This record gives C-alpha cells, sequence and structure tokens, in this order.
C-alpha cells in the first residue's frame, strides 16, 4: 500500500458508516500512532496489510512494519504545533506553547487542546517539522478541558 | 478491520492559528498507561 511519508487516519468500517478512530504517523517506512487506537490489531493500506512490530500499553504507543522512528524531543521553551487531523475534518496546524506534566518519573510536555478522540495520534511538530511526540494520551483538569501529553517513544 | 487513509504532509505553518495555555499539573500513571491528576 501507500508507504508515502506523511499523516494518516486510521479508520474502521465495523461500525455504522466509516469512523475515525485515531490518526498516526508514517516516517521511514514504520507507521506510529498509539496504543488505545488499534489495541495492536493489524491495519490495511489499500490492499497491502501492515503488522505490528512493537507496542506498549504504558507508554500508549505502538509502531507497525518496523521499530519505533521518532526520536525529536521538545525544548522545553520554544512553541509547537499540533497538526490536528480531526475526524471529517482537514489536517490543520494549532500552534501553543506546552504545559508541563510533572510525574514522580520526571516532566513531560503537555499540549491544553481539545479534539474529538478520533483525533488521538496526531503528531505534535518542533520549528524544523520533526515529530517530538503524538497528541492523545491525557487527562481531563478540574473544569472540564482535556490536557494531553506530548507522548514520545525511544529510537532503538 | 481497521484501514489508514493519507492526510497530509507534517510541516511547520508559519503564521498558524496560536492558541491553548499551559499549565503546570503534578499527574501519576499508571500501569494501563492511564493518566490521573494527583491532589
Ligand atoms: C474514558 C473516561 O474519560 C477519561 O478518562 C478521559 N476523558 C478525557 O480524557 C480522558 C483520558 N483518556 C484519554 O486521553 C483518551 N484516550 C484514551 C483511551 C483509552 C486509553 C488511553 C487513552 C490510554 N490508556 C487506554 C482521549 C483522547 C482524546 Cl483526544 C479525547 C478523549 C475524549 C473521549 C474523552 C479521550
Amino acid at each position: 500500500g501507500e508507504t508515502t511519508d506523511g499523516v494518516y487516519r486510521v479508520m474502521t468500517r465495523r461500525l455504522l458508516g466509516s469512523t475515525q478512530v485515531g490518526v498516526g504517523v508514517m516516517q521511514e517506512g514504520v507507521f506510529h500512532t498509539m496504543w488505545h487506537v488499534t489495541k495492536g490489531a493489524a491495519l490495511r493500506s489499500g490492499e497491502g496489510r501492515l503488522d505490528p512490530y512493537w507496542g506498549d500499553v504504558k507508554q500508549d504507543l505502538v509502531s507497525y512494519c518496523g521499530p519505533w522512528k521518532l526520536d525529536a524531543a521538545w525544548d522545553g521553551l520554544s512553541e509547537v504545533q499540533l497538526l490536528a487531523v480531526p475526524p471529517g475534518e482537514r489536517a490543520k496546524n494549532i500552534q501553543t506553547l506546552p504545559g508541563i506534566f510533572k510525574t514522580k518519573d520526571g516532566d513531560i510536555g503537555a499540549v491544553a487542546l481539545d479534539y474529538p478522540a478520533g483525533t488521538s495520534g496526531s503528531p505534535i511538530l518542533d520549528k524544523c517539522g520533526r515529530v517530538i511526540g503524538l497528541y492523545g494520551n491525557g487527562v481531563v483538569i478540574k473544569n472540564g478541558s482535556y490536557v494531553s501529553a506530548i507522548t514520545q517513544g525511544k529510537r532503538e | 478491520d481497521m484501514y489508514i487513509e493519507r492526510a497530509g504532509d507534517i510541516t511547520w505553518e508559519k503564521d498558524a492559528e496560536v492558541t491553548g495555555n499551559s499549565p503546570r499539573l503534578d499527574v501519576a500513571l499508571d500501569e494501563s498507561g492511564d493518566f490521573s491528576l494527583v491532589e
């Protein structure tokens, strides 16, 4: 199937009509998305099949066709862009200054932008266009709004 | 059954709409990969 680098919608025809369950990144022949989007199931790309290669429920990440390739990190200072790919809507870049998720195991960037659940897996970019993480796993704060972690894998 | 559809190139857009705040939150991450607020 199509292996061109880019952002892709993750769709299903099991429910009513065609439904977008999430988004992902094709880079260096590997498809990267969040574990909760596919639950590790195989994907179809045209007539081709993409088999899972690596996954982890705690990181909430999964790669297909090869090992995780995305290794860019947020610098802790600069604004970033969410390349939001919402269901039924065109890809749209939204620029923001990330906040921080402080944990017992270290700090990670966080983006305070609200999108439908089917947007999970949309990439977060630095000024060079490099993918510093995926948007789509986070928390609901006091007022009811959504704050996502900047989830990044490890390049072995 | 799941399938993928291309949606675009991965590029930074000069003059994109700037929005969202930068909250600093104490959070916990459990074995099921679920985040929670620490208070
Ligand atoms: C489910 C009860 O409510 C919450 O806990 C909750 N509500 C809002 O955010 C959450 C936390 N979860 C997520 O970030 C969520 N995806 C998710 C689903 C399953 C797993 C994981 C992540 C990681 N482990 C397995 C999500 C993402 C986006 Cl863009 C939009 C949404 C709206 C539909 C609420 C949800």
